[PDB]
């Protein structure tokens, strides 16, 4: 994914 | 006896808060793949039958506002209430201009703040990195004290699964705990959190 | 309602699994913590409930800080192999993300962490139970385990000094009658509402506990 | 009733  | 009545012209309203852009002074990236998630859960709590309405990229003080001013309608023909918030965040406080506490955004829809959403459930979905005042209080929060795909959120992409299929035959903390375990599993680590003050069961239906 | 499968957490194990009760009721002076009155009539309520449902439940009594640590971590290097799950029964003064021993206060985050996955082989997929008694009206490392505070983070909870925490007799009345055929989320909400509806700075007060559920299942105390 |  990415990430936050 | 032991679900929340739920016999109400409406179902409730839904607030759907969508943070993307921040402004260069939080220094917080563009989330991509936060409209995806969003449409979809639009289209899941539109089909349980919520009054839906999204904001884009609030403000503390926008938020602040939207919330006061939602505690502040009149809810009496409404079974509950629900927000669902997608931002950047850290432990006990949500982030377009800055952070505000979460504690600040639910204290609106307290007993006292709020007498007419008095015991129907508050629920409030959080996706990020004489009677009780703070009874009657559900939030589903992404990760415990979260990844998103560029797809949109494993959190939220399980749970609009699960409540397209089972939106009107499980019970709330049957479907988040199916959430929970998806997410689990499904993870190539987080855990979504559950933290229930409901006094009753509840069904959509 | 009904019991799909799939989706309840499997109970097909030789014991139901082990049940540490920390009374905690005598504090030394330098706390400033009072005698928790009750509380005795807590654990014997609860040990009786825990034994009626199919748990090994200890009792452990005015316990230090290092001992609370030393004995969950110890619990958690057994072998869980052949239990079904794992509770664990906190009755004591607290303060936000704390717990009291008799010596003076260490972080619940900190006793209940020997039982990641990753710390708790044996333990792992499998639920860890643990509920706490202590302190106006109107696979991931933190999967399956569930909390049940008596009341909400920052509020204070009552318990008569002779007739024990409303959470603990509350709990208790909810277990016999239906231990054994309700799913936990709904003794826990049960218990929500009976807190909220049974019980001059201090008068005319409420309380209403909170549960924290990272349970990937319907547990089930049967079958 | 005494609190904790
Ligand atoms: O109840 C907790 C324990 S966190 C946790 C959550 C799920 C699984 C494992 C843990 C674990 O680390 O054992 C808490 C205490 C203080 C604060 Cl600030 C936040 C949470």
């Amino acid at each position: 994914d990415e990430v936050x | 006896t032991y679900q929340y009545n739920m016999n109400f012209e409406k179902l409730g309203k839904c607030i759907i808060i969508n943070n993307k852009n921040f402004d260069k002074v939080t220094g917080m990236g563009v989330r991509n793949g936060t409209d995806k998630d969003a449409e979809a859960l639009f289209k899941c709590f539109r089909s349980l039958g919520f009054d839906v309405i999204v904001y884009n990229d609030c403000s503390c003080a926008k938020m602040q506002d939207l919330l006061k001013k939602a505690s502040e309608e009149d809810h009496t023909n409404a079974a509950c209430f629900a927000c669902i918030l997608l931002s950047h965040g850290e432990e006990n406080v949500i982030y377009k201009d800055g952070v505000t506490p979460i504690k600040d955004l639910t204290a609106h829809f307290r007993g006292d703040r709020c007498k007419t959403l008095l015991e129907k459930p508050k629920l409030f979905f959080i996706q990020a990195c004489k009677i009780p005042v703070e009874a009657d209080f559900l939030f589903a929060y992404s990760t415990v004290p979260s990844w998103r795909s560029p797809r949109g959120s494993w959190f939220v992409q399980a749970l609009c699964s699960i409540l397209e299929e089972h939106g009107k035959d499980l019970e709330i903390m049957q479907i988040l705990t199916r959430v929970n375990d998806r997410v689990a599993r499904h993870f190539e680590k987080q855990i979504p959190c559950v933290v229930s003050m409901l006094t009753k069961e509840l069904y959509f239906s």
